RNA sequence: GGUUGCGGCCAUAUCUACCAGAAAGCACCGUUUCCCGUCCGAUCAACUGUAGUUAAGCUGGUAAGAGCCUGACCGAGUAGUGUAGUGGGUGACCAUACGCGAAACUCAGGUGCUGCAAUCU
RNA sequence: GAGAACAGAAAUCUCCAGUAGAACAAAAGGGUAAAAGCCCCCUUGAUUUUGAUUUUCAGUGUGAAUACAAACCAUGAAAGU
RNA sequence: AAGCUCGUAUCAGUUUUAUGAGGUAAAGCGAAUGAUUAGAGGUUCCGGGGUCGAAAUGACCUUGACCUAUUCUCAAACUUUAAAUAUGUAAGAAGUCCUUGUUACUUAAUUGAACGUGGACAUUUGAAUGAAGAGCUUUUAGUGGGCCAUUUUUGGUAAGC
């Protein structure tokens, strides 16, 4: 009774959220959008690679959670279930609507069908970070989750430290200096703006210089 | 039966072939609606300025 | 079916900008208008009487009736292909003297002057205005500033 | 449609001179895909004058021919043969208003060498036919004269 | 403050303060509002008001008027003017009230030619009366009571200041019934009574009554009765004679002064904290980064 | 520093919450009455409860606020009853205090079986001068935080004069 | 320059935490016969200016303070957009031509100005 | 939030914070803080005459509304409303 | 269709300049409302379990919510900000300045307000471009099924819908 996902793939419609207006909407296929380590420390995960989107379009909600599920099964049965962290970067918060059928075209509002997310051209739609160690395992993971999507998606290596918006000089002369402080499983910086007194609780190990 | 149900189309040349026609304007409007009280006055006023050119004309 | 009652579609329109709500100032209070003189028209949420109607907002017109609270305002609608007049009722809140006429009548006392000014002297005027003229001539010295070569860069990613 | 109007360009090759100022170099971009234009050398002004240059009078488009046309309705402002005329144009002198819309609209043909372009309704710079090609209108409007 | 009090940067951020003139808890906008605006087709013709504030016991009484760059005022009254007509003590009574409302009255309408024509209550039987416009001639001077803040009881003394300020020749368009000698239950006033106010009758009854019965207290205040020697018979023709000082000469002479505005000024710098430079706000802070940081 | 930070008694408020309208009522109230020479004040229930048994607007409880000097009697005499002794808690971190005693009789006043037995909630409010400021028309303003009241401040007040005890932790 | 009464613009004026304030002013402050209001002279009313105090109010200064204000070829000529083509592309969409052009970001600089009247080492 | 006998998640008392996160018959949206909300006091302007005006428009009607004139009143110390 | 009153005149599906209005596109969400992934650190005499318990307004784990500073993602009926295209008025003789008459309105007031008498300054008189002129009046036909293209755009899987 899923409608072929070709009905749904350009984004015809202004965005359609679940709201006080809407209500009666089914729940979203894919439900988790972080796995792997994702506890795991900023300085352990340098190598970010990211999932691409080329095209403006509409993923689902459940193809989304196909391509999740395919993508964390190859990662971790080859590489090991705490070797990376994967993040949907991407929410299916559009809600598609569907004319189900004595009346003919008469009335034709819609009523909830399915979740989709409204996609751009250089959206991110999965990021992970690992080691270096590991570039291919999770490139091959990427690259067989993309089967799972319609439309033209590219794998793109980052510049950048892991889910951190630094590259990796910058970061690491951010942190081998005194600025950066850890914290759930992501990071904290020292700021040369706001209270002296507080700004030194935080960060100790900064206010020197050298080693 | 069902037909066209609205449609501006072709208005606007309808109205700019005889053109939109600016507002026209007077020296001397009209006093439509002016305040009553100052009305009656202003008619006093002028029945005295009269007089005193009627006046200054002896 | 359909709805189109006075202050339909007026949402943001006669809303009250942010971090400006409340009383009026007085000022708004103490400034004085004549027969003849020009205002633009914008609503006051917070003022229900003798309120204009949204046709009216943003628009300019000139005062003919001046009352206790309030100011009439003729305002030139067009309806069809023609014009007709309409007297407004507004109260001072939603009225303020336009600055349309500013740069004019700066302008003639200005003309006045350069005119009076001018002649005096032996006159040679020319005041009217006139549009951006182009650019004359120029030299351009590179002293201190020899021109630095540019080209175009390759694609990159940064992400 | 209202500004090739005012500019009076209201048939295909006609073409007339404007004084270029902001209040006037705006009308110029609403048009740029209708019209082709540049900056005219002193010789093109002149055989434009010269061979399909006529006066406006009482209407009437009267041919120039003769210097005393020009000076029986240009007189008034110094301007009495064709060379002076010319001169008020390429000068843009003080009295370029008088001056160039006593010039009818100049008539053209279409270039005689042709257009150079496989197709007319693209930018000059384009490849085509339209907008500024700067001095590159004299070579056009000579093929049209 | 408390922690689980205490404000986010959003709070703040959205905050709209009210007019700093609110804030100061100052003015009422809404009454001043209705006080100030004038009919719009009076045009440029002031609405004068009678300003009438209490400080701890100086008595302010300002005759003001508006303008957008601000307020006019036209002329100004203090009972501490008072010991120029002979009223040294209680110089914000009931009767200090009165006699700087008529001070203000009178110095004003004369400033203003009206002082001969209107002269307003001469007699002073505290009768409920406010004053008549002269047939052919200038209507009276005209103004609004500015109450302020104060509560409007029945006796308070801010209608004190404007029974002496009518009394003086002004139209101060006003009832009766926040007077004292106002019966609650009968609309009906005793002037007697109010009569008795306006001279300082309560006051001295006062002083009477507490000379027989305790002068433990009558000495403690009343010290400056005592002192310039005055016991009470006395205070009505003080007030009396004060009236009359006032409309002899009601002129306003300003204090002899002594140091200059340059000398008030100058003393006063000495006690006044200057702001600092932001070089000088840099070098405190690398100073802080050099002890609190540089281990001790 | 202190001149006249001293540490006045704002209002002593006595409370009877005698969850029910009718006589019980009437009789709360006469006991208040007796007890500060002032005529008290009844107070409506907000909501209705209903296994309170109460309505709203029912008059549900009565009580009444006393200030100066008739204050300090009451207060210590109450103050009695809890033969010195309070807790930590009872001192609210703005400072003020209160205790309950059941029983109004054990502070003077005779038994009478025809007005009965009620319980009472003391609450004592503290402030020093200058509070006026809070609480008057005009510059209504708020007092400096060196001027505020306290439970430290309070504490330590209440166990000087009086000479009574904390107690707890 | 301070302060006050009345203001205009209504955060460069607000918020948090500290410290400093001469003189006058304001204030807190004493009283309850009188008018007047309260459950309560706390507010409100009156009376004293006497008996007391800068503690608070108030004013000002401090703060790699929160907020707000201003600026800048900081980001960005980016996003978006008016106009053009028998431009690319299966399409989704995209580039180019003649123009208009943001917001966030980032960094720097600020933190009430001012009218009328009275008063003051 | 922190406090007070019976008293509990919820009864009544007090202080602190509090830009409105409430309330204003009702749909929703606008508006509003010494108010437009809550408590109290006095009331009948929800009245009289007949015109002009804005929306819808044909620039007809109806509905609703706006600002004045001419009465008579209400409230307030008052400007006012 | 008939004209009629006028004629450099006044006119404009345009630009410029000056001065307004607007909440769409974009943008925003470590900004308000509303949604949404993840941890980290706090907080209970107070939501439930569990160990020690005679209990505790006891201690220790525990999972909840709440709080703090962070993090990924969104809005036709969200929003501080906020375009481009469209859009109101203005660019003079019906103008500007001087003197000082009229009234029953209005001012404390010969104050104002409104309408005026008398006087002073002309085509660079007040931006551009154009104008086979402008203004005005009467009467009457047909019509009152529309369809298509680019762009914006609703419903619909879609349609030569
Ligand atoms: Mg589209
Ligand atoms: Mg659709
Ligand atoms: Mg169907
Ligand atoms: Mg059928
Ligand atoms: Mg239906
Ligand atoms: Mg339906
Ligand atoms: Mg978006
Ligand atoms: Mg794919
Ligand atoms: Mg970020
Ligand atoms: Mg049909
Ligand atoms: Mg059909
Ligand atoms: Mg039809
Ligand atoms: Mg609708
Ligand atoms: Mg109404
Ligand atoms: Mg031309
Ligand atoms: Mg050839
Ligand atoms: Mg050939
Ligand atoms: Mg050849
Ligand atoms: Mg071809
Ligand atoms: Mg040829
Ligand atoms: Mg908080
Ligand atoms: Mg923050
Ligand atoms: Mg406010
Ligand atoms: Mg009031
Ligand atoms: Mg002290
Ligand atoms: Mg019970
Ligand atoms: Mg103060
Ligand atoms: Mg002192
Ligand atoms: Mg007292
Ligand atoms: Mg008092
Ligand atoms: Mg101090
Ligand atoms: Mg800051
Ligand atoms: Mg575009
Ligand atoms: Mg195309
Ligand atoms: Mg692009
Ligand atoms: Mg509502
Ligand atoms: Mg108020
Ligand atoms: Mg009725
Ligand atoms: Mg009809
Ligand atoms: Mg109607
Ligand atoms: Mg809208
Ligand atoms: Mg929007
Ligand atoms: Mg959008
Ligand atoms: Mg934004
Ligand atoms: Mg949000
Ligand atoms: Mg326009
Ligand atoms: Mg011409
Ligand atoms: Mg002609
Ligand atoms: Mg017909
Ligand atoms: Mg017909
Ligand atoms: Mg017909």
């Amino acid at each position: 009774a899923r409608r072929p996902a070709r009905c749904y793939r350009y984004q015809k419609n202004k965005p359609y959220p679940k709201s006080r207006y809407n209500r009666a909407v089914p729940d979203s296929k894919i439900r988790i959008y972080d796995l792997g380590k994702k506890k795991a420390t900023v300085d352990e995960f340098p190598l970010c690679v990211h999932l691409v989107s080329n095209e403006l379009e509409q993923l689902s909600s459940e193809a989304l959670e196909a391509a999740r599920i395919c993508a964390n099964k190859y990662m971790t049965t080859v590489s090991g279930r705490d070797a990376f962290h994967l993040r949907v970067r991407v929410h299916p918060f559009h809600v598609l609507r569907i004319n189900k059928m004595q009346q003919g075209m008469r009335g034709a509002w819609g009523k909830p069908h399915g979740l989709a997310a409204r996609v751009d051209i250089g959206q991110i739609i999965f990021s992970v970070r690992t080691k270096d160690s590991n570039k291919d395992v999770v490139v091959e993971g990427l690259r067989r989750a993309r089967y799972k999507f319609p439309g033209q998606q590219k794998i793109i290596l980052s510049k950048k430290w892991g889910f951190t918006n630094l590259d990796r000089p910058e970061y690491l002369k951010k942190r081998e200096a005194g600025e950066v402080k850890d914290d759930g499983a992501f990071v904290k910086f020292l700021s040369k703006k706001g209270s002296l007194e507080n700004n030194i609780r935080e960060f100790p190990e900064y206010f020197a210089a050298q080693a | 039966a069902k037909s066209k149900n609205h449609t501006a189309h072709n208005q606007t040349r309808k109205a700019h072939r005889n053109g939109i026609k600016k507002p026209k304007t007077y020296k001397y409007p009209s006093l439509k609606g002016v305040d009553p009280k100052f009305r009656r006055n202003h008619k006093h006023a002028l029945h005295g300025t009269a007089k005193a050119l009627a006046a200054a004309k002896k | 079916g359909k709805s189109h009652g006075y202050r339909s579609r007026t949402r943001y329109m006669f809303q009250r900008d942010f971090r400006k709500h409340g009383a009026v100032h007085l000022s708004t209070y103490l400034k004085v208008y004549k027969v003849g003189d020009i205002v633009d028209i914008k609503a006051n949420g917070s003022i229900q009487k003798g309120m204009p109607h949204k046709f009216y907002q943003g628009k300019t017109g000139v005062v003919y009736n001046v009352t206790k609270s309030s100011v009439g305002v003729i305002i030139n609608k067009m309806v069809g292909n023609r014009y007709l007049e309409k007297r407004l009722n507004l109260r001072v809140e939603h009225i303020k003297h336009s600055k349309c006429r500013q740069e004019f009548l700066e302008r003639v006392k200005a003309n006045a002057a350069k005119r009076a000014e001018a002649k005096a002297q032996g006159v040679a005027v020319q005041l009217k205005r006139q549009p951006a003229q182009p650019r004359e001539s120029r030299i351009v010295s590179t002293e201190g500033n020899v021109p630095q070569t540019l080209a175009p860069v390759p694609y990159e990613t940064f992400i | 449609r209202k500004v090739l109007q005012l500019l009076r360009l209201t048939r295909i090759n006609s073409g007339t001179f404007v004084k270029v100022t902001k209040a006037t170099l705006e009308l110029l971009k609403l048009i740029e895909p209708y019209v082709a234009y540049g900056y005219p050398s002193y010789s093109t002004i002149r055989q434009l004058v010269y061979k399909r240059g006529f006066g406006k009078i009482n209407k009437q488009r009267v041919p120039l021919s003769d210097n005393a046309i020009i000076e029986a309705n240009l007189g008034k402002y110094g301007i009495l043969s064709i060379d002076d005329l010319i001169h008020e144009i390429i000068t843009v002198g003080p009295h370029f208003k008088q001056a160039n819309n006593f010039l009818w609209p100049f008539k053209l043909s279409n270039p005689s060498g042709g257009w150079g372009v496989p197709r007319k309704f693209k930018h000059f710079i384009q490849g085509g036919s339209f907008g500024n090609r700067e001095e590159f209108i004299n070579k056009l409007v000579k093929s049209m004269n | 403050a408390f922690q689980k009090d205490a404000k986010s940067s959003a709070y703040s951020s959205r905050f709209q303060t009210p007019f700093r003139r609110r804030r100061e808890g100052k003015t009422d906008y809404y009454q001043r509002k209705r006080l100030v605006t004038q009919h719009k087709a009076k045009y440029n013709t002031p609405k004068y008001r009678l300003v009438v504030r209490f400080t701890n016991k100086d008595i302010i009484c300002q005759i003001i008027s508006s303008t957008i760059t601000g307020d006019v005022v036209l002329a100004a009254a203090y009972s501490h003017e008072l010991p120029r007509y002979g009223i040294t003590h209680g110089l914000t009574n009931w009767a200090a009230a009165y006699a700087t409302g008529l001070l203000i009255a009178r110095r004003t309408l004369q400033k203003l030619g009206l002082d001969e024509t209107y002269k307003g209550v001469e007699e002073v039987e505290g009768e409920y009366e406010l004053t008549e416009a002269v047939e052919d001639g200038p209507r009276p001077f005209k103004v609004f009571l500015d109450i302020g803040l104060q509560r409007t009881t029945t006796g308070a003394r801010v209608f004190g200041a404007l029974k002496g300020a009518s009394d003086g020749g002004l139209y101060v368009p006003h009832s009766e019934n926040r007077f004292p000698g106002w019966d609650f239950e009968t609309e009906e006033i005793d002037p007697e009574l109010l009569r008795s106010y306006i001279f300082g009758g309560h006051v001295s009854q006062y002083m009477e009554e507490l000379a027989d019965d305790d002068e433990e207290r009558f000495s403690e205040l009343f010290k400056g009765y005592l002192a310039d020697d005055i016991d009470a018979d006395s205070l009505e023709d003080i007030y009396t004679s004060a009236h009359e000082a006032i409309r002899a000469d009601p002129a306003f002479k300003p204090t002899e002064k002594k140091f200059t505005k340059e000398q008030y000024a100058a003393e006063s710098k000495k006690y006044r904290q200057t702001k600092l430079s932001k070089e000088e706000r840099a070098a405190r802070v690398a100073a802080k980064i050099a002890a609190l940081a540089g281990q001790q | 520093q202190n001149p006249m930070r001293d540490l006045k008694i704002e209002k002593l408020v006595l409370n009877i919450s005698v969850g029910e309208s009718g006589d019980r009522l009437t009789r709360a109230s006469k006991v208040l009455e007796q007890l500060s020479g002032q005529t008290p004040v009844q107070s409506k229930a907000r909501y209705t409860v209903r296994t309170f048994g109460i309505r709203r607007n029912e008059k549900i409880a009565v009580h009444v606020t006393v200030r100066g000097p008739k204050a300090e009697e009451i207060l210590e005499r109450g103050l009695k009853v809890k033969e010195y002794q309070l807790r930590d808690r009872n001192f609210s971190a703005t400072g003020n205090f209160g205790f309950g005693i059941d029983e109004h009789i054990d502070l003077g006043i005779k038994y009478d079986p025809s007005i009965g037995i009620f319980g009472m909630d003391f609450y004592v409010v503290m402030n020093r001068p200058g509070a006026r400021v809070t609480r008057r028309k005009r510059c209504k303003g708020t007092v400096g935080n060196s001027h505020k009241t306290t439970k430290e401040d309070t504490v330590s007040w209440f166990k000087q004069k009086y000479d009574a005890d904390v107690l707890d932790k």
